RNA sequence: CUUACCACUUUGUGAUUCAUGACUGGGGUGAAGGUAACCGUAGGGGAACCUGCGGUUGGAUCACCUCCU
RNA sequence: CGGCCCCCUGGACGAAGACUGACGCUCAGGUGCGAAAGCGUGGGGAGCAAACAGGAUUAGAUACCCUGGUAGUCCACGCCGUAAACGAUGUCGACUUGGAGGUUGUGCCCUUGAGGCGUGGCUUCCGGAGCUAACGCGUUAAGUCGACCGCCUGGGGAGUAC
RNA sequence: CCCGCAGAAGAAGCACCGGCUAACUCCGUGCCAGCAGCCGCGGUAAUACGGAGGGUGCAAGCGUUAAUCGGAAUUACUGGGCGUAAAGCGCACGCAGGCGGUUUGUUAAGUCAGAUGUGAAAUCCCCGGGCUCAACCUGGGAACUGCAUCUGAUACUGGCAAG
RNA sequence: UAGCUAGUAGGUGGGGUAACGGCUCACCUAGGCGACGAUCCCUAGCUGGUCUGAGAGGAUGACCAGCCACACUGGAACUGAGACACGGUCCAGACUCCUACGGGAGGCAGCAGUGGGGAAUAUUGCACAAUGGGCGCAAGCCUGAUGCAGCCAUGCCGCGUG
């Protein structure tokens, strides 16, 4: 219903923030070997709730910092 | 280590019928029998069978016409190294349709001619003339 | 050392003054494609066609008197804007023109300078480098070329 | 080799430099001759390779081959060179264009008159 | 009228460079004989070559004068 | 890697099970090993021997030969990290005619020695199809395939300059 | 644009002709020279240089140069190699990475199918229309291989679970 | 070119903006970013497309259309819906220009055109009849947009030279 995207958390050290590395797997333009491409997306995490290495769902919102334009809807797994 | 059954299934046929053997055996698996039957079900091999309990053995019967191997060129196209998928409109041709291409469509593994009739795209397993 | 260069100059002097032309610029260098360059200072104009008449004349005399350790690679040459001048007749005619001079036994503050000629002596030249006219002894100078003003 | 290597490092397209640098892609580049000279071929052959020394407008000083005969050029002549090279003489990658404004066109030519500016004979 | 900002500037202080240009690392350079080739290294030293050690076989040189279906 | 013996220890192979349960393969970067020569310090010191020394021998002895002979060669501990370090053939797997061998296992059975049957590992040599430019390679493939890495792009310049 | 007028009347050239490549003789010529994109050409005979005839090719142009792609499988994705021709690191271990036996279940990421949205017009291409033809202009379409979303499908890959 | 970074990565609070926001401040934290190539230097307007190629590709960004940036050089805002404004303002600079020497003026990368550069590229044209745009009720006015002409074998296509 809403555009949403899931990623693993590279880091949570940031106060009230998380660094999320999301993986997207693609046909390759010349050859055709599908290679993983990752983005160091800055994500707003309230509560400083998540933990480093967790898997988590994320949705975009109005920009909120110099680098953070996304906020987390919910977490999928836990207890990493 | 071994990293592909199908390739080893194929060459075993190729090198097998190269030595003009009668029937070549290899450990069974779903894809294999799925693959293997399509040959006979197309006429590429005489017949096949599975033997043993808790042990996988596939023994398929080759065929020769006028002292000549019935299959002549068999190439695994989608490889464990690089995977290959083709949309229905774009399913290739082998020797201008004289050859058959094995395509794993979502509904079932089948011949590309049937896949075009089914209007379905799939992973191109291999070629055979 | 002069490889009989004076003898070669005498051998090629007769043809150059034979068709009347005027001799400057004797040079030879052995090596890969060993070659010698002969310059004709034609006042009328050094056309390669005028050079052509001199070149057949000098080759015909040269074959009978082939030079020692010198190959048949003569360059009948117009003395270009940067023609090299060695005699005091040149600097004499080259009254107030600049020249770049390099010498054999290089030393700290050697006469490797480029400047305008102000006076001419048989063994010495006065040439304005360092912002002052200075004595140059062509005795140790084995290479020197007249320079046009350029960018 | 293995595509996994190509994705690490793809096929570098083999670079290829031009064989006529003093042109800078301009199909012709005028320059002023600086000294003309003929040179002698080795012992077996006697010939007058007619080539001249020319500084280009852009300071690229080079030599240019002088084709034909009857040319009245000498130092300070302001000629126009063009692409092409002669296999026999090394170091010559450019030839002038016969019939250039400074050049006097080769006289008495009744064939191939476009390659020398020899105008159609009035006849 | 004064405060902050800041162009230009100036001072030095460097770096990165771009040329000009005095000067210097280096591709080409103007016979008594004993002969498989080589590789790594050391020394002789103009250098090369030979020698020292260890290793390899890759254990030979050379070549120029016309036809239609 | 080469006397004998002891002490310390790594790896391979076979037989027969039992055991875990895909725990695997490759490897940029990365560490490590790494002939000879050389270097540092200390050794040591027979033989051998660069260099050197002498004797013999032409523009000139020089080279060639003798007779010496230092470093070195050895040890200890450092350093160097290159060799035609080559099978000029990356690693792992699977498949595909044969004959001859060597070598180390081990089953069976003759009366066992022997001998007969087997069945493993390593290794040598021919040679089939195959492949290869050819030479050749040819179940230890340079054959038929797979997975991954390294690597090549005219010769010289140059494995040089920076 | 049409009508009239007079009269063949006002209107052809460049390149090449040894090979590659269509098109050949004659005299010059004396290594003089020239010619050259290369291989090569040249002496007493030169179809390769100069000239004449003759011929080829194009054509109001014809040539030369530059320049890019092609040819070039000559960076080889399609589509190359590495015993000796250039090319397997001296050898090993090993992180990252790449890849992965077999069975069932789940997932739907890959993938596939469909749909919707978008992918400007021109350009290209098809079928036309209009300029007397053509170029040119123009109608309609196709195409724009993409992207996003929704629905799907589950063989394979992946994930998850158990083997 | 392997590290890069302190308003730097984030947080609170305030201010600030049409609006989000280190936009900016105050403080708080000490992060963030890089071999999935940061950083740096060097080169370059981008796209629809164009050229080449059987294709994949490769090369390209002249004309036309979309977007961006720039308007002597540097800096600044003002006004306005919209500008940090090509034929607007101010400051600095260079240059040119005027001068009474005290000061002033100026910006063709609009259209023509000159000089220069260069192998090389055109008219100091006509008209606002058409389409457009401005202002205006309109009439109409303005428009080097545009429509046309001139120049040039620059190209394509057509035709003639019987
Ligand atoms: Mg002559
Ligand atoms: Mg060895
Ligand atoms: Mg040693
Ligand atoms: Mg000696
Ligand atoms: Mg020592
Ligand atoms: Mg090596
Ligand atoms: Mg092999
Ligand atoms: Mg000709
Ligand atoms: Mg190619
Ligand atoms: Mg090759
Ligand atoms: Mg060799
Ligand atoms: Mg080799
Ligand atoms: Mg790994
Ligand atoms: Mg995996
Ligand atoms: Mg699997
Ligand atoms: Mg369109
Ligand atoms: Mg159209
Ligand atoms: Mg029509
Ligand atoms: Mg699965
Ligand atoms: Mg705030
Ligand atoms: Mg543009
Ligand atoms: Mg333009
Ligand atoms: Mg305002
Ligand atoms: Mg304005
Ligand atoms: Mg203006
Ligand atoms: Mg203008
Ligand atoms: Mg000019
Ligand atoms: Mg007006
Ligand atoms: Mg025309």
């Amino acid at each position: 219903k809403i555009r949403t995207l899931q990623g693993r958390v590279v880091s949570d050290k940031m106060e009230k923030s998380i660094v999320v590395a999301i993986e997207r797997f693609v046909k390759h333009p010349i050859y055709g070997k599908f290679i993983k491409r990752t983005t160091k997306l800055h994500v707003h995490d309230e509560n400083n709730e998540c933990g480093i290495g967790d898997v988590v769902e994320i949705r975009e919102c109005r920009p909120l910092s110099k680098t953070k334009s996304w906020t987390l809807v919910r977490v999928v797994e836990k207890a990493v | 280590s071994m990293q592909d059954p199908i390739a080893d299934m194929l060459t075993r046929i190729r090198n097998g019928q190269a030595a003009n053997k009668a029937a070549v055996t290899m450990p069974s698996s779903k894809l294999k029998v799925a693959i293997a039957n399509v040959l006979k079900e197309e006429g590429f091999i005489e017949d096949f069978k599975v033997e043993g309990d808790t042990k996988p053995e596939l023994e398929l019967t080759l065929k020769y016409f006028q002292g000549k191997a019935v299959v002549e060129s068999i190439q695994r196209v989608s490889r464990p190294g690089l995977r290959i998928y083709k949309r229905k409109d774009e399913l290739p041709k082998v020797m201008a349709g004289l050859g058959i291409a094995v395509v794993s469509t979502s509904k079932g593994v089948m011949t590309d001619r049937a896949a075009r009739q089914a209007g379905l795209g799939g992973e191109i397993i291999c070629y055979v003339a | 050392m002069s490889t009989l260069e004076q003898k070669l100059t005498e051998m090629i002097t007769a043809p150059v003054e034979a068709l009347g032309f005027e001799l400057v610029g004797i040079e030879f260098i052995r090596g890969r494609t060993s070659t010698l360059r002969i310059y004709i200072d034609s006042e009328d104009g050094i056309n390669v066609d005028d050079c052509a008449d001199v070149s057949h004349q000098v080759s015909a005399v040269l074959d009978v008197e082939d030079p020692i350790t010198v190959a048949y690679n003569l360059e009948v040459s117009s003395p270009g804007l940067d023609r090299p001048l060695f005699t005091a007749e040149h600097y004499a005619r080259f009254v107030g023109e600049e020249v770049t001079l390099v010498l054999r036994m290089a030393v700290q503050n050697r006469r490797k300078w480029q400047g305008v000629i102000k006076a001419v002596d048989g063994e010495m030249i006065t040439v304005t480098v360092e912002g002052k006219d200075e004595v140059f002894a062509l005795s140790n100078i084995q290479k020197a070329n007249l320079v046009p003003h350029f960018a | 080799a293995t595509v996994n290597q190509l994705v690490r490092k793809p096929r570098a397209r083999k670079v290829a430099k031009s064989n006529v640098p003093a042109l800078e892609a301009c199909p012709q580049k005028r320059g002023v001759c600086t000294r003309v000279y003929t040179t002698t071929p080795k012992k077996p052959n006697s010939a007058l390779r007619k080539v001249c020394r020319v500084r280009l407008t852009n300071g690229f000083e080079v030599t240019s081959y002088i084709g034909g005969e009857g040319h009245n050029l000498q130092e300070h002549s302001v000629i126009l060179i063009r692409g092409g090279r002669v296999k026999d003489l090394p170091g010559v990658r450019y030839h002038t264009v016969r019939g250039a404004l400074d050049c006097s066109g080769v006289k008495d030519r009744k064939q191939a008159r476009s390659k020398y500016g020899v105008k159609r004979p009035k006849a």
